């Protein structure tokens, strides 16, 4: 029924790639009256996300202890 | 022969039953899009047997089970051709299509 | 809980 | 069943199974669950339906039509006798539709059957094929919707004129 | 240049419609946030530049080189709303979007399936019909002599009297039937 | 529907274009009949040549698939306008400039597969060599003639 | 292709499903945590398409590349096949780029779920194709040509290279 | 033959006998027997024909025709009791004896042995055609259009009188049996051209050929749905039987006489079916449509193939089933709009469902879907042209693009799209129309099963 | 009435298709041609006992 | 319980879908490796390129005039 | 998938994303604010008032009703009677 | 690839061409050379059904992979030894393929140093 959002107050530009966009317009002037709005997108979970390499590693490192593991079964296996 | 022939035609037959279930229909379904795809699993796991005997000996036949139609010197016969292109293509159009339809029973379920 | 009538043409014919 | 020299084929020369695994194929397993559950109870029930019809045997027969004169004998406008010659013409010509048939359900079996090597095995019924696709088209080809004997034997006529001024020419 | 009820587009109007078209295209080649922010706000800034413009030849002018600066920058691919014109799932539903007459000609086993909602069916069809006349003479009393000038409909000005020609309004079917 | 609301001859006199205008529903200023050159138009308005895709989508048109109001004038190819065919649009590429880069790209890769056609691209090995005079039997010669012998030695 | 390009179009369907029918990649972003198992079909889905080595696509792509390679060929045929094939490359990061990583720019209200057993499921068994298919298909297939498999060391590496690319 | 002309005759006692509510009951019940009946006529041999008397015969090209005929005299009286439902009784009843007069015609008409026999009751089937259209059509150019359907066809067919009449002093009968021993070729002169146009030009009007077809536009559209369900189905055909039996004494002249008319169907099909693409009227997209379907038929019947005849005759019995069905929508939908524009009344598988199923069947059939009867004839005359020249596939190929814009626009307009908001009448599917649909749409795809009955003579 | 799916539309239609291939379709020359299954050198034929002999020795590569 | 949808924020997560995703991410890569360590020569190349101009002219029969 | 809207979820989400505007403080807002004659606002900021509006709740607001949306009791209501909530 | 750069923007003269060679004699240069050898039997390949593409001079080896793969199955990763023996004598008869072609190489470029021998000295 009742959805409880949460507070705006926290939504701050400080830390975000909008607090570089406002000193990159206060250096001409100007000021950005939307970016608490866009704060979120640059905030809590959704900040800190991997790069593309870091996406196609996904999971590598259990797939090679998972391949460390099966190639030293074959090697006692054999013998 | 007698295995690969019947299975062959089971598979094209169980594809068709439940066109004639929903056409012969009076009641809302019991989750028709559940019975489609539980044919269709069922006709991926009866078209792997001629697969998987094509695979041992290279197993390969024509059923021209029904005469159509003779224009004078065409015979035209309901034939169907079980060589290497319908021995993978079949199976693997036939698991394809059972993701797609289980994947529909939750992207479509608003329709 | 608010189910919604659906208008829809008559399927008795 | 058939005739098997109207339909031929070759005798079938199967392996022997020479299992090189110790892994067990499937296909045994399946083909014995087939022997069992489906090609016993269908034997069983086409058993019953042969007793039922082996209670009441009866004979249906082959029509032969004895051969009346054809349509170089009939004098000209005479519709009794050309009317019989057209009949004959007509049976024999389905007939030649369902020779022709024959030879070519005999190359797609032996396409079929050779598998990979096809090209070399089946250099007869190519041959036979050929040859009984010239004698039809020679016979029958070119005639049009509203063919007849009196078309074919005009044909015929033509042909065997052009021959003989081909042998006459080349001697 | 096409409006229900104004006869044409002024010039603020113009501006403000180049200045939202003008953003939506930024934001298609600006993809990012906090590009496009930076961006929007050197676009508002131009926009503000000649803001204070008196002499409305000079802003025509410059609403027209405007123009044209859009119509070289546009994004060939801009972003469409979904159920927006143009968008992917634009009149998508329409299918479905079944008129509430159709009700009228259902089998009366149909009907006795929904038996509180065709009762209350019955009285928004005696309202209906016990408006209509009332607000007929309500618009013939109201448009000027000639026909009337804009597409604008009147309410009701009485206490007890629905507004005129409310009906396919009031019982259009739900964007999500 | 009566005589006087149907299409008629070609309007002449400007009372004639009046009423004409009149009947269409639609301005004196406005109509502009097709030209009388006996191609069967008669009275009817030539409308300005749109497609219905350019038409305002977010008005409250009659019919809003159509994008047409009730009682406008339809133009003469209204069936050929509607948003299924001919659309008309502003395009972001003017017309020519998108023929010349379409006919350009699409000759120019004609011209190089015709180039490399001429040019191919191949290894450096010779051609491959099969036993029994290059399979001859199995190419389907005739058994009873005898070809000249394929030979081919080690290297 | 059957298997990770159906794959492919199952995890966008999930994307667009979770986002409320939107399909411009312009607004998405920030899904790669937000939807992880969406995120896994879709890489190994691309890695398949680009042809990552072992992966279903390996088997075939890879040989088809090596063949039109080595072989009496149109070179403008040739050379655009490998345009494409990087190309392939380029696309496939432009849909992982702009779908799953970065920050978001869909709406507010997020509704992201993919928590149905019909949805995980029926993309894990092309997973399961996507993965192991091209190995399994390539070794039960009988041989119907001669494979080429000599070839100098630049002409052998030419599609991962073009890939990499 | 006899045993189907006496109780089509006593039709006419069974309607005018009716008690007033039964007159639609009985003659739908007893044509329904006749329909029934009409199988007996499947006798068929590979060398003979079915040779009932001096008077009558029956081959494997006009018993698919009788048997048409005498199924949609039942779907024409179904089609007409509603619209004809505030008719006076003795109207009515008017009405039903010239729909059973048509059918005693026309079975006379396919079964004639004779030429000059069939001749007479081709140019009867005239007169209560005529008579239906203009005293039962619904608008004022139904008066224009019984002019056009009664003088293109006399005009084309009073020639072929004097023409038949001279092979009568010539051969010294028009017995079509003793005419398949008595052909003499007819050879190059300006008299046997003459012959050949005055043989030809009837049937050619009748099909229609393209330049001669205008008055099918008028007369099918201007028809009541009964009137056009026959004369789309039925009367069109009979120029293509005219054909296949007169083409017998036209050789070989008629391997150079062809010619033209082969360009007027192959370039009209070109341009009739491109009609269909612009027609604001449903009911003349129909009839354009099939003027582009029977082209087909007119090339196949000039080439005189096997392949051509089997195309032709399986292309005439499916074009007839198709036509009639596709008539029979357009005025259901015609019954609730009351209007012909098919732009008008829109989104009806949103209102209609069941009955735009019969919509998309009937549409599936006029693009000639495989495996129907549609696509046998259209794929078998394809083959036999292609035959004749290589470079007809092109003309062919490109009408079967055609054909598909046009049945499917008709589709998408009619069917698809949003409602028409301000028309609230569309009444759901009364059990009559859905019978009907079914009716033309069961039997033409039964017919896919068993092709082998549809495919003539020389089968 | 737990697997009446694997009785209904799987080993029904076996049993109608195997009567239908093994009684009326099989019984008709032509109508299933089988290729002949592939012979190897060293296999024994089973209709006839005759052993394939091997193939000659090979001139060993590796 | 099923996924409450949230607003501004990152959505909430079941365990069971990280693990799968994680799982098959796993796969993948010990399927590279595992390939790759076994067969090798798919992707590097199965047998040796000889070089033509190493070749002596007397197993080419090449006369030296 | 898709949750309903309510008037309160679309009054607090229209109060919210303007309480995140730098133009309006927060304090003086109210649903009955009007743009230009209470918080003092221009034309331009209420164009990127309703584009904010359009990117919150993922639909477009047509120009011709966009200019007539001159206080958040008027945008709750179009975006009520675009989404036909309480029903 | 270098060829197609000497037989393109080099002379074409001296670089052999694919579709027409070899165009000198084999026995030129070659004191007794021996016969390619054929181990598989013309009617044991043609009882095996190999494609005619197959049935090259290392067919014996296919054949013995092919025999091995029906009869390990189901095990379908049992015959990589036949595989690899089969597609090591593809790889000697591709060897022997580009020691034709740099064959005929070579004699074109010693019947060019002949003509401009010959064109010098005379
Ligand atoms: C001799 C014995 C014969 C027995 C076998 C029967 C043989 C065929 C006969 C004709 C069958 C047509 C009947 C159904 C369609 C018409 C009515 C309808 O739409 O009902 C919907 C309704 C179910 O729908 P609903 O949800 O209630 O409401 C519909 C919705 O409004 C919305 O509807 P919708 O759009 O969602 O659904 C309509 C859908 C729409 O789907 C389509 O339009 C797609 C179809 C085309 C693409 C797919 C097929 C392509 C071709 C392959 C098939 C043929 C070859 C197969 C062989 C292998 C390859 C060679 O159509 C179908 O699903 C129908 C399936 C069969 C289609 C046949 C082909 C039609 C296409 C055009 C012509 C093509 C060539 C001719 C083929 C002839 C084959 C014999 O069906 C019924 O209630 C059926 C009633 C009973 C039908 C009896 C049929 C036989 C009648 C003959 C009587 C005398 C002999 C006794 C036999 C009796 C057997 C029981
Ligand atoms: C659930 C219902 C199933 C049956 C339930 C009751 C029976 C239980 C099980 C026992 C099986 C019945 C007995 C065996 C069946 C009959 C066997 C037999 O000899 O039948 C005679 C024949 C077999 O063929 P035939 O060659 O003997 O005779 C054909 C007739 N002539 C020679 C004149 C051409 O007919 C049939 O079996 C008919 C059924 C065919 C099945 C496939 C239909 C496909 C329809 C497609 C239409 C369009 C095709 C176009 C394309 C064609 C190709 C180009
Ligand atoms: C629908 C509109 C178009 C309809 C077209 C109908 C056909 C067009 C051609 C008709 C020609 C006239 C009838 C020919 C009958 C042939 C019989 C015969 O034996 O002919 C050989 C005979 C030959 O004479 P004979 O056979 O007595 O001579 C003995 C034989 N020889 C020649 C060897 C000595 O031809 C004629 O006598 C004349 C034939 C031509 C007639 C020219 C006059 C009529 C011109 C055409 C009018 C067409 C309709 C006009 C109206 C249009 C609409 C308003
Ligand atoms: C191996 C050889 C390979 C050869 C390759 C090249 C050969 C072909 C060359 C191109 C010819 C075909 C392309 C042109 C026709 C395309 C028609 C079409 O698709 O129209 C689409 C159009 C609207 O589509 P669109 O605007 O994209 O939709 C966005 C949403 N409104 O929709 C409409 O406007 C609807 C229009 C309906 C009527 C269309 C009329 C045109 C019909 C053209 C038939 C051409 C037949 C050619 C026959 C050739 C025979 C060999
Ligand atoms: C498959 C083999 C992968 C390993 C060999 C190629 C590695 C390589 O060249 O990587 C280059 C590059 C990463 O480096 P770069 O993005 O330039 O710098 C950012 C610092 N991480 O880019 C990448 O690593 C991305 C390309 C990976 C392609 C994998 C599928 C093929
Ligand atoms: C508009 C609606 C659509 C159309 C509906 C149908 C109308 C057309 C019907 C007639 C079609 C054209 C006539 C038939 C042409 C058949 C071939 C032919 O006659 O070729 C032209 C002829 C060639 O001369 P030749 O072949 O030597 O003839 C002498 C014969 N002993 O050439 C000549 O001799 C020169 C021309 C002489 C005058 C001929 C006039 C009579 C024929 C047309 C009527
Ligand atoms: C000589 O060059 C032989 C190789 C085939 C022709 C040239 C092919 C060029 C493209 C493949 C190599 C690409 C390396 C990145």
């Amino acid at each position: 029924s009742k959805m409880e959002l949460p507070d705006y107050k926290q939504w701050k530009i400080e830390g975000t790639p909008l607090e570089t966009v406002q000193e990159k317009l206060a250096a001409r002037g100007l000021r950005d009256p939307w970016g608490r709005n866009e704060a979120w997108r640059y905030m809590g979970g959704f900040a800190n996300n991997v790069s593309f390499v870091g996406a196609l590693l996904k999971g590598f490192k259990w797939g090679f202890a998972a391949f460390v593991v099966a190639v030293g079964a074959e090697y006692y296996l054999e013998s | 022969m007698n295995l690969f022939s019947s299975l062959t035609l089971v598979t094209l037959i169980l594809l068709t039953m439940p066109i004639a279930a929903i056409n012969f229909n009076t009641h809302k379904f019991t989750n028709y899009p559940l019975y489609v795809k539980t044919t269709i699993s069922c006709a991926f796991i009866t078209s792997m047997i001629p697969t998987m005997m094509f695979i041992h000996t290279g197993q390969e036949m024509i059923i021209s089970n029904w005469h159509w139609l003779t224009i004078q010197t065409l015979k035209l016969s309901l034939s169907f051709k079980m060589d290497f292109f319908s021995m993978m293509f079949v199976p693997v159009a036939l698991f394809v299509t059972w993701s797609i339809m289980e994947f529909s029973m939750w992207y479509m379920h608003s329709d | 809980g608010k189910r919604l009538f659906i208008i829809k043409p008559s399927g008795f014919y | 069943s058939w005739d098997k020299d109207v339909y031929p084929e070759p005798p079938r020369r199967t392996p022997a199974p020479s299992p090189q695994t110790s892994l067990p194929n499937p296909i045994t397993y399946l083909t014995k669950a087939f022997d069992l559950l489906v090609d016993r109870p269908v034997t069983l029930v086409r058993e019953f339906i042969e007793r039922q019809h082996a209670k009441n045997k009866y004979y249906y027969y082959h029509r032969e039509f004895r051969r009346v004169p054809d349509i170089t004998e009939c004098h000209e406008k005479d519709v009794l006798c050309m009317f019989e010659a057209e009949m004959q013409w007509k049976r024999d010509y389905k007939v030649d539709q369902e020779i022709v048939n024959i030879i070519q359900e005999r190359l797609k079996a032996c396409q079929q059957r050779e598998g990979e090597s096809h090209r070399q095995n089946c250099a007869k019924e190519l041959q036979q094929f050929t040859q009984v696709v010239k004698a039809y088209q020679d016979r029958y080809h070119d005639l049009g919707a509203h063919y007849s004997a009196r078309k074919c034997l005009a044909k015929q006529k033509q042909r065997m004129l052009a021959e003989r001024k081909a042998t006459k020419e080349a001697a | 240049a096409f409006l229900p009820s104004a006869a044409y587009l002024t010039h603020q109007q113009k501006v403000l419609q180049l200045y939202k078209r003008a953003l939506r295209h930024l934001e298609s080649r600006c993809v990012h946030r906090d590009k496009y922010r930076y961006f929007a706000c050197l676009l508002r800034a131009r926009f503000d530049e000649h803001k204070n413009e008196k002499d409305m030849v000079k802003a025509t002018q410059l609403l027209r080189e405007a123009e044209k600066e859009f119509w070289h920058g546009q994004h060939p691919q801009p972003y469409i709303f979904p159920e927006s014109p143009g968008g992917t799932s634009y009149e998508r539903y329409e299918c479905y979007k079944v008129p509430e007459w159709c009700l009228d000609d259902w089998h009366p086993s149909e009907k006795a399936m929904y038996p509180d909602y065709f009762a209350k069916r019955e009285q928004w069809k005696k309202l209906r019909r016990e408006s209509w006349e009332r607000e007929v003479k309500q618009l013939q009393e109201e448009t000027p002599v000639g026909g009337p000038r804009t597409e604008a409909l009147p309410p009701a000005r009485k206490q007890g009297d629905l507004p005129p020609l409310w009906w396919h309004i009031v019982t259009r079917p739900r964007e999500r039937p | 529907i009566t005589k006087d609301m149907l299409p008629g001859p070609y309007p002449k006199t400007p009372e004639e274009r009046a009423a004409a205008a009149k009947k269409y529903n639609m301005r004196v200023e406005d109509y502009e009949p097709y030209p009388d050159d006996g191609m069967g138009y008669g009275d009817y308005p030539k409308l300005p040549d749109r497609s219905q895709q350019e038409r305002d989508p977010w008005y409250d048109w009659d019919h809003p698939d159509l994008r047409l109001n009730w009682g406008e004038p339809m133009h003469w190819d209204l069936d050929m306008y509607i948003r299924n065919r001919v659309d008309t649009s502003p395009t972001p590429v003017n017309w020519n400039l998108m023929c010349k880069h379409l006919f350009g790209f699409v000759a120019f890769m004609l011209f190089m597969f015709w180039v490399g056609e001429t040019y191919p691209t191949y290894q450096p090995v010779g051609p491959k060599q099969y036993p029994y005079n290059n399979l001859y039997l199995e190419r389907g010669g005739d058994p009873n003639k005898e070809p000249e012998p394929v030979v081919h030695y080690e290297i | 292709h059957a298997f990770f390009k159906a794959m492919l179009f199952m995890c966008s369907g999930s994307i667009i499903h979770s986002l409320n029918d939107e399909q411009d990649i312009r607004k998405m972003g920030g899904l790669f945590k937000a939807m992880p198992f969406t995120t896994t079909a879709l890489i190994i889905g691309s890695l398949a398409l680009t042809g990552m080595p072992f992966l279903t696509g390996f088997y075939s792509k890879d040989l088809i590349i090596e063949s039109a390679n080595t072989s009496y060929t149109n070179a403008w045929a040739l050379l655009m096949t490998l345009v494409a094939t990087s190309f392939t490359a380029i696309y496939s990061t432009r849909i992982i780029f702009f779908a799953l990583l970065g920050q978001p720019r869909f709406p507010t209200l997020i509704n992201i779920n993919e928590n149905n057993p019909f949805l995980i499921n029926s993309i894990k068994r092309l997973l399961i194709g996507s993965l192991f298919a091209g190995f399994i298909i390539s070794n039960n297939i009988p041989p119907m040509t001669i494979p080429q498999m000599t070839m100098p060391h630049y002409l052998k590496m030419t599609a991962l290279t073009v890939t990499i690319l | 033959m006899l045993k189907y002309i006496i109780p089509t005759m006593m039709l006419m006692p069974l309607t005018w006998l009716s008690k007033n509510s039964m007159i639609w009951i009985n003659t739908t019940l007893h044509s329904l027997l006749i329909s029934l009946t009409s199988l007996l006529l499947l006798n068929q041999f590979g060398d003979n024909s079915l040779n009932f008397s001096l008077t009558f015969f029956s081959d494997s090209l006009s018993t698919p025709l009788l048997i048409l005929t005498m199924w949609l005299l039942p779907l024409m009286l179904m089609a007409s009791q509603h619209h004809l439902s505030k008719e006076n009784l003795a109207r009515k009843k008017l009405f039903i004896s010239m729909l059973i007069l048509l059918q005693l015609f026309l079975i006379m008409t396919f079964t004639a042995t004779e030429l000059i026999f069939f001749y007479i009751m081709f140019e009867a089937t005239l007169v209560p055609t005529l008579i239906i259209i203009t005293r039962w059509g619904n608008q004022t150019e139904r008066l224009n259009a019984g002019l056009y359907f009664l003088f293109y066809t006399l005009a084309g067919s009073l020639p072929l009188l004097v023409a038949l009449i001279y092979i009568q002093n010539t051969m010294g009968s028009l017995n079509f049996l003793i005419l398949q021993y008595w052909v003499q070729p007819m050879p190059n002169s300006w008299s046997n051209t003459f012959m050949w146009l005055a043989c030809m030009m009837a049937f050619m009007v009748k099909m229609p050929l393209y330049g001669l077809h205008l008055w099918l536009p008028k007369a099918h559209v201007e028809a009541p749905i009964a009137g056009s369900m026959v004369l789309a189905a039925i009367l069109l055909k009979l120029g293509g039987y005219g054909m296949m039996r007169i083409t017998l004494l036209l050789n070989p002249i008629t391997d150079f006489m062809a010619y033209p008319f082969i360009m007027l169907s192959l370039w009209g099909m070109i341009m009739t079916s491109s009609i269909c693409l612009r027609q604001t009227d449903l009911k003349s997209l129909i009839a354009y449509s099939s003027v582009s379907h029977m082209a087909l038929v007119i090339v196949a019947i000039l080439i005189q193939t096997p392949w051509s005849y089997m195309g032709a005759t399986a292309l005439m019995i499916a074009h007839g089933l198709t036509s009639s069905m596709l008539f029979c929508l357009a005025n259901s939908n015609y019954e609730r709009v009351h209007s012909r524009t098919m732009i008008l009344a829109r989104g009806l598988q949103t209102l209609l469902p069941l009955m735009a199923a019969w919509w998309l069947l009937a549409s599936l059939t006029n693009l000639a879907l495989p495996p129907s009867i549609n696509l046998i004839g259209e794929l078998f005359v394809v083959m036999s042209t292609f035959s004749w020249s290589n470079i007809t596939i092109i003309l062919m190929g490109l009408n079967m693009v055609i054909t598909a814009l046009y049945s499917l626009y008709m589709l998408i307009t009619t069917q698809r799209g949003k409602h028409t908001h301000h028309i609230n009448n569309i009444l759901p599917s009364f059990t009559r129309e859905n019978a009907l649909m079914s009716l033309h749409m069961l039997p033409l795809l039964l017919l896919s099963l068993n092709p082998k009955i549809i495919l003539g003579p020389l089968y | 009435r737990h697997s009446i799916f694997a009785f209904t539309h799987v080993l029904i239609p076996v049993w109608i298709i195997h009567y239908y291939l093994k009684y009326h379709v099989t019984t008709k020359p032509y109508t299933i041609v089988e290729k002949k299954p592939r012979i190897f050198p060293g296999d024994t034929i089973l209709e006839t006992g005759e052993v394939i002999p091997p193939m000659k020795e090979f001139p060993d590569q590796h | 319980a099923h996924i409450e949808p949230r607003y501004r924020q990152f959505p909430q997560l079941t365990r069971s879908q990280v693990i799968q995703a994680e799982f098959f991410s796993a796969t993948m890569w010990f399927w590279i490796l595992w390939r790759f360590w076994h067969d090798s020569d798919a992707v590097l190349g199965h047998f040796p390129y000889p070089d033509p101009s190493q070749w002596t002219d007397e197993e080419l029969g090449i006369p030296p005039d | 998938d898709a949750p309903p809207l309510t008037l309160e979820g679309i009054k607090d989400r229209v109060l919210y994303v303007l309480k995140l505007y730098d133009k309006i403080d927060p304090e003086k807002l109210s649903v009955n604010s009007h743009f230009m004659k209470d918080l003092g606002l221009d034309s331009l900021d209420q164009v990127e008032i309703i584009m904010a509006m359009e990117d919150e709740f993922g639909f477009e607001i047509p120009d011709i009703d966009a200019e007539k949306l001159m206080c958040p009791q008027e945008i709750v209501d179009y975006i009520a009677d675009k989404k036909d909530v309480y029903e | 690839g270098a060829h197609l750069a000497r037989r393109y923007l080099g002379d074409a003269s001296v670089e052999p061409e694919p579709l027409r060679m070899p165009t000198f004699p084999p026995d030129y240069g070659f004191p007794e050379r021996k016969e390619r050898e054929m181990v598989a039997t013309q009617q044991e390949m043609n009882d095996a059904q190999l494609v005619l593409q197959q049935r090259d001079y290392c067919a014996h080896y296919l054949i013995r992979f092919l025999k091995c793969k029906r009869d390990s199955f189901p095990n379908f990763l049992a015959c990589k030894h036949e595989q690899h023996d089969w597609d090591y004598c593809e790889h000697l008869d591709y060897v022997k393929r580009m020691k034709e072609f740099e064959r005929e190489r070579r004699l074109l470029q010693r019947k060019k140093r002949r003509e401009q021998r010959e064109a010098d000295m005379a």
